[PDB]
């Protein structure tokens, strides 16, 4: 009754509050989009042959979660996630340095364990590895352009048949800055296994050029400054334009469309890659975990081989991954080639947190030069103001 | 350190009079608040330093919390067990002034608005914050914590498929319309009573998804707060931002409690079911986390069951606190 | 029977070196133990078997009675 419903809110201040990281067992945390269920498979497979009991969470907000309630000795031996989070995990030092031999390291493709270093310490395990990619409509278009500069006249042959060349989200920096990047644009300069914060390259040459590509096709009327994230995806899937610029979270949708795509390297600018940034899930080992060389061995040994990937690959894709030789299976389809290949060409997303503030001003400029509220010009010396004062 | 006892009681709530530098009130229940009598005890401290019982207050059940009436220097509210909050007049004997009856479950927390000083607060078990005037029987209106994360994943019709608590809650001393509280689902809640039901909230993560036990303003600056919970931390966040500061493992065991001091900017008190009360240092105002001893100034150990109220003294000598615990302890100290 | 769960469940988490021996001491933390062995159970008022009598207060009905509106 009321006594016993009141003791119980008691007991769970206390037993909550008192309880670690239980020793000899694996506390997994994983995005709920992830598959878990892949993973927990895996978990099954390291409990049959050591008898050492995994279990799979995917707590809403874990990436929240995680940083509040490691420094209490509680919560998860492992963690996955997008890496650029486990920069401000390393910083407050809450991920064990890793310690796989060089050996183990040579199984992974070398970039991947750049996504997972700070302060000259690698601090997670890479599994997957995720960037943008030119999707194209096979019907509309079989051979896409290899560079930017052929869209005009392809839009020019397009729009007379009553489709158009080309549409992307404009409103997001995530979707345009691979094309400023392309000829020098950078966020931040690193150097020394660091980020250099006042060592930003939003307005100089390269930026400019790039960003000035993109408004020149929107002042040609070759695309418009109001298509955002949803404009693009139903103007794609209707077989309305043919290509888009998207990563492997937009395929089931594609495929359920019945459109006949194909994904592809994106165009060159000036002769040079167009850089998408990087994404690297990652799964680092809690400091405070009393079971780091148990979660060595999992991850090391049962999850990161072509029979662990397969796992969680079959429950839900991966996509492309760090693992050379799952990776080299998984690459026969041509569209993860295509992820992989633009991953590589591309630059790793920076984990630190001023990126918010790249961001938020690198937004702005974009919005601002495509609309024609300010000049390209104009747009990224605000931008490089901002970001830098 | 002065002290009075309270056979039988355990003190969930302290504090100290805002007209009468000597006078506080102390909220407690017979069984550790569990089961039984409620008891208000209105206390003096005399030139000597001895702490008096002036007047007392047996409820029905068990008292959780009490807010001195910001308006009236005779009257004080208080929290209780049974859903309702009763206002008493020191004056009388026995019998409150009036009783507040709309809260489904136990009350947990009560506050006076210090703005308008008319208007007090109430949380509940029940899940809700209510706004009063005391002169009023019914709410003026009606408060419910709803976190976006947690909306969404949780299912429409929850309550019918079988498979929260809001333990504080305060009015900005600064904006008279800005309200915060802390829920059992880890998160504070920050509202405009400006706006309309359903548009009127802003939620954040505060406690590792452990309940969260308590929040207080900074009396200093205005977009700054403070809360404590079952993940043993303190967090300082801006709230126009969100983590500013924190405090890991301030304490062994759950805090309780989490108050900032009305005399200093940058000092806050804490206490807990670890049986500490402890006084700190907002270094952001660098970080605690890096600092070699985490900001602590200093740890009162006197208690000897959990420490569930803490208040700090007004007038006089600044750094007195007034502390009361499940030891039916209440005792009056210098923490500097 | 739920309540004797709930008391065994505080006993078996929670039995630094000073919170430790103030845990081992604490009057809250015996009365666990002894609703938790079946000997106080609730009779608004806890009693013990073995002494046949009460354990902490007595409870006394207060009613919802309010003074009237006679003093400012
Ligand atoms: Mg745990
Ligand atoms: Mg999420
Ligand atoms: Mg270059
Ligand atoms: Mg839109
Ligand atoms: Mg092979
Ligand atoms: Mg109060």
């Amino acid at each position: 009754g009321s006594m016993s419903q009141r003791l119980q809110s008691i007991k769970d201040h206390l037993v909550e509050s008192r309880s670690k990281i239980e020793e000899g067992k694996l506390v997994i945390w994983i995005n709920g989009d992830k598959g878990y269920n892949g993973l927990a498979e895996v978990g099954k497979k390291f409990e049959k042959d050591t008898g050492i009991k995994v279990t799979v969470e995917h707590p809403d907000k874990l990436e929240e979660k995680f940083p509040q309630v490691a420094a209490t000795g509680d919560g998860p031996d492992i963690i996955f996630w997008a890496h650029d989070r486990f920069g401000g995990y390393a910083q407050s030092g809450l991920l064990a340095e890793i310690t796989p031999d060089k050996a183990f390291q040579d199984k992974l493709y070398p970039f991947t364990w750049d996504a997972v270093r700070y302060n000259g310490k690698l601090i997670a395990y890479p599994i997957a590895v995720e960037a943008l990619s030119l999707i194209y409509n096979k019907d509309l278009l079989p051979n896409p352009p290899k560079t930017w500069e052929e869209i005009p006249a392809l839009d020019k042959e397009l729009k007379a048949k009553g489709k158009s060349a080309l549409m992307f989200n404009l409103q997001e920096p995530y979707f345009t800055w691979p094309l400023i990047a392309a000829d020098g644009g950078y966020a931040f300069k690193y150097e020394n296994g660091k980020y250099d914060i006042k060592d930003v390259g939003v307005d100089n040459a390269g930026a400019k050029a790039g960003l000035t590509f993109l408004v020149d096709l929107i002042k040609n009327k070759h695309m418009n400054a109001d298509t955002d994230y949803s404009i693009a995806e139903a103007a794609f899937n209707k077989g309305e334009t043919a290509m888009t610029i998207n990563g492997p979270w937009a395929w089931s949708n594609i495929d359920t469309s019945k459109v006949n795509y194909g994904v592809t390297v994106l165009p060159t600018f000036k002769g040079q890659p167009s850089k998408p940034f990087v994404g690297v899930l990652s799964a680092g080992i809690n400091a405070a975990s009393p079971n780091k060389e148990l979660a060595k061995e999992f991850l090391e040994n049962y999850l990161l081989t072509d029979e662990g990937l397969e796992a969680v690959n079959k429950d839900k894709p991966l996509g492309a991954v760090a693992l050379k030789s799952y990776e080299e299976e998984l690459a026969k389809d041509p569209r993860i080639a295509a992820t992989m290949e633009n991953a590589q060409k591309g630059e790793i997303m920076p984990n630190i947190p001023q990126m918010s503030a790249f961001w938020y001003a690198v937004r702005t400029a974009v919005i601002n030069a495509a609309s024609g509220r300010q000049t390209v010009d104009e747009a990224l010396k605000d931008a490089q103001t901002r970001i830098t004062k | 350190m002065l002290r009075y006892h309270m056979q039988g009681f355990s003190g969930y709530g302290v504090q100290y009079s805002p007209f009468f530098d000597n006078r506080l009130a102390v909220a407690a229940g017979s069984n550790f608040g569990l089961v039984g009598n409620g008891k208000l005890f209105i206390l003096e401290i005399d030139r000597s330093g001895r702490i008096v019982e002036v007047n007392s207050f047996l409820t029905q059940d068990c008292l959780f919390d009490l807010a001195w009436n910001e308006s009236h220097e005779n009257q004080v509210l208080v929290a209780q067990g049974d859903g309702t909050l009763r206002l008493f007049d020191t004056t009388f004997k026995e019998f409150p002034i009036a009783i507040f009856k709309e809260h489904e479950r136990e009350v947990f927390s009560c506050n006076w608005n210090l703005v308008n000083r008319q208007n007090f607060l109430s949380s509940s078990w029940d899940g809700s914050i209510k706004i009063w005037s005391p002169l009023r029987k019914q709410s003026l209106m009606t408060l419910t914590p709803r976190p976006l994360e947690i909306t969404k994943m949780v299912d429409p019709l929850n309550a019918i498929i079988l498979k929260n608590c809001v333990y504080q809650a305060q009015f900005s001393p600064h904006d008279q319309n800005l309200v915060l509280s802390c829920s059992g689902n880890s998160y504070a809640s920050l509202f405009d009573i400006r706006l309309p039901s359903g548009k009127n909230q802003n939620n954040f993560l505060v406690h590792s998804g452990l309940e969260a036990l308590t929040c207080d303003f900074n009396k200093y600056r205005p977009y700054v707060v403070a809360t404590g919970g079952v993940d043993n931390a303190i967090r300082i966040w801006d709230i126009r931002m969100s983590c500013i500061n924190e405090i890991p493992n301030a304490h062994g065991l759950a805090i309780r409690k989490v108050t900032w001091s009305p005399h200093h900017s940058n000092i806050l008190m804490s206490a807990s079911y670890d049986m500490t009360c402890r006084i700190w240092r907002d270094l952001s105002n660098k970080t605690n986390s890096t600092d070699a001893t985490k900001g602590s100034i200093f740890n009162f150990t006197q208690h000897s069951e959990f420490v569930f109220g803490a208040d700090w003294s007004l007038w006089g000598k600044p750094g007195y606190v007034a502390s009361t615990a499940w030891d039916g302890n209440l005792f009056v100290w210098n923490g500097l | 029977s739920e309540l004797q769960r709930i008391a065994t469940d505080i006993v078996k988490c929670c039995t630094s070196s000073s919170v430790e021996s103030k845990l081992s001491e604490s009057k809250f933390i015996q009365l666990m133990r002894n609703i938790s062995s079946g000997d106080v159970t609730l009779k608004s008022e806890l009693f013990s078997s073995n002494n046949g009598e009460l354990v902490g207060n007595r409870h006394i009905f207060v009613k919802d009675e309010i003074h009237k509106d006679i003093l400012d």
